[PDB]
């Protein structure tokens, strides 16, 4: 079921067998962040090609109680030993998307349990073990694969191929179909090992040396001692109202939030309900606003604690309205270019402008 | 990447929007521990000296897009989508069809998208009429000849005034949402 109505707590999922799972936690008089946590296990067996503990997040909360708002960034990071051009060839020139995407280079610290750990305590009324094990259930005795999965297997063949995966998503010559049954039985010695020793088995541990091992079998330069570096922190949200709404979103390093909330500040002054929702005149106001708005993304989107970002200017009443003179409905922009958020922001770039190619996921 | 919600009764509310970046990450599946890994690395850009260039330690770039819009100091819905660099866009649309044309909630996600990053990348989902897309490349735009499910939002609307809670999962993926009473 696709929609649903609830008093007590409810939940949406991008897999029904992770739902489902939270709302288990729920009926049992846990909170959203116990649920929350539930969930991306479920999701990490269910959805396996999607989220991870060999991935990041962002996981917004609004507490209680407290009533701030704030963001468990689980975002992976990069290895002492990654350097800024190892993604170009001995030419100089960048490897193919399909190529990078795989190395071993390629691979950032996965943040995401520790994140979990984090949220919990902060938050969490449950665990340390109870939220792991129905997940530990659907790894070690299997589960139906939906069609989204199967799909995915499919369309990754050759990915999968070349890897240890091809052994349980490969299993004979092909891929699972819809309704074949996928375990994961060395997922599931992890996640019983996640719940005894806790996080530091994966940071700390023989996961987080194995992790090093086949990074650097891939040609990537992870070691441990990265592994036990790494940090999760806790971002404020970036704010701003809209159609009197406050809205919270995610920061840099996240390109998301700012330019999300400058689409609408850019749209909003056209009124767009004027038109109908599948009107040319909808879509090409649509389509010219994040034109500019995906432009800026490109030149000054990055991680704040090494680049300085105009937040303020990005979203500046001034600048919005500079930005605004771009978008019409007699004609398309054909010049389509950063606009220049440091007029409206005390500083100046610690960076350039580099013009950049295509990112295969796409089909 | 994906991205789900969850609302309880101590009026906790959660976005969270999770990825390895493409599907199965690199691919590279942990030896004798299953683990899928990311190439979220790769979000980076590959050409150096930008503000997303790769440095140790650094993070890479994202796109997740996890929000909480509040009415009055006081949350009332909940918006993520995943699809790469596609996300902010399918937030920003369906926040628009939400408030802007105060459509249904579930009516605001299955409203078709479209997303374009430059003058070269269109993408669009099923339901933009042809004669609508026609005219809009005359125009000069370049929606391809055929059409891609952009996004999966989830969210959880939060109804004060009938105090429940709506969710609803995006029809891209198999999505689900289930209430909780007692
Ligand atoms: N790289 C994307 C997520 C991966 C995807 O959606 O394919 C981001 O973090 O913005
Ligand atoms: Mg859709």
């Amino acid at each position: 079921d696709k929609v649903a109505v609830g008093k007590d707590g409810m939940v949406a999922t991008a897999h029904p067998l992770a739902s489902k799972i939270g709302a288990e936690v729920l009926k049992k008089g846990g909170n959203a962040i116990d649920a929350a946590i539930a969930i991306q296990y479920a999701l990490n067996v269910t959805e396996p090609m999607m989220s991870g503990i060999g991935g990041g997040g962002f996981m917004m909360v609004y507490d209680g109680e407290t009533k701030e708002t704030s963001i468990i960034n689980s975002r992976e990071r990069a290895p002492e030993g990654a350097k800024p051009d190892m993604f170009l060839d001995e030419d100089g020139k960048v490897i193919p998307f399909s190529e990078r995407s795989r190395h071993g280079n390629a691979v950032g610290v996965p943040g995401t349990l520790k994140g979990l750990e984090a949220a919990h305590k902060k938050w969490g009324t449950k665990k340390m073990e109870d939220l792991i094990s129905p997940s530990i259930k659907l790894t070690e005795e299997g589960f139906p694969i939906d069609s989204v999965l199967a799909d995915a297997i499919k369309d990754h063949q050759d990915k999968l191929s070349k890897t240890a995966a091809k052994d349980i998503f490969l299993p004979d010559g092909e891929p699972l179909k819809e309704g074949d049954i996928l375990v994961q039985k060395d997922m599931a010695k992890t996640f019983k090992l996640i719940r005894k020793e806790g996080s530091k088995a994966f940071y700390d541990g023989e996961i987080g040396r194995a992790i090093a091992d086949v990074v650097q079998d891939f040609g990537g330069s992870m070691t441990p001692d990265d592994l036990s570096r790494y940090e999760v922190t806790t971002d404020k949200p970036i704010w701003g109202e809209y159609h009197g709404y406050d809205i919270a979103s995610m920061p840099p390093p996240s390109s998301g939030g700012v330019f999300m909330l400058q689409m609408l500040k850019l749209i909003d002054d056209f009124h767009l309900s004027q038109y109908d929702p599948k009107s040319f005149e909808k879509y090409h106001l649509l389509a010219e606003t994040m034109h500019l708005s995906y432009a800026d993304r490109a030149a000054y989107a990055g991680d704040p604690e090494f680049v300085d970002v105009p937040l303020r200017g990005l979203l500046d009443p001034d600048y919005i309205k500079e930005r605004q003179k771009l978008i019409s409905l007699d004609s398309m922009n054909r010049d389509v270019k950063e606009g220049d958020p440091w007029k409206y922001e005390e500083g100046e770039p610690n960076y350039e402008i580099v013009p950049q190619p295509e990112d295969k996921t796409i089909g | 990447t994906t991205h789900f919600t969850v609302t309880d009764q101590w009026g906790n509310v959660v976005s969270y929007t999770t990825t390895i970046e493409q599907l199965f990450g690199t691919g590279i599946l942990v030896p004798g521990y299953g683990l899928f890994l990311n190439n979220e690395l790769t979000d980076f850009d590959a050409i150096p000296g930008g503000a997303n260039e790769v440095q140790p330690n650094k993070r890479p770039l994202s796109s997740m897009t996890p929000t909480i819009v509040f009415k009055d100091e006081k949350p009332v819905l909940t918006v993520g989508s995943p699809g790469g660099t596609t996300i902010i866009a399918s937030v920003f649309q369906t926040i628009l069809n939400y408030f802007e044309y105060g459509m249904s909630l579930q009516d605001a996600i299955e409203e078709p998208r479209i997303y374009t990053n430059s003058l070269t990348s269109y993408r669009y989902e099923s339901g933009m009429p042809e004669d609508v897309r026609r005219k809009l490349n005359d125009f000069g735009h370049k929606f391809g000849s055929n059409p891609v499910d952009i996004g999966n939002v989830q969210s959880i609307f939060i109804d004060r005034e009938n105090k429940t809670f709506m969710g609803v999962a995006d029809s891209s993926r198999n999505g689900t949402a289930v209430g909780v009473n007692i």
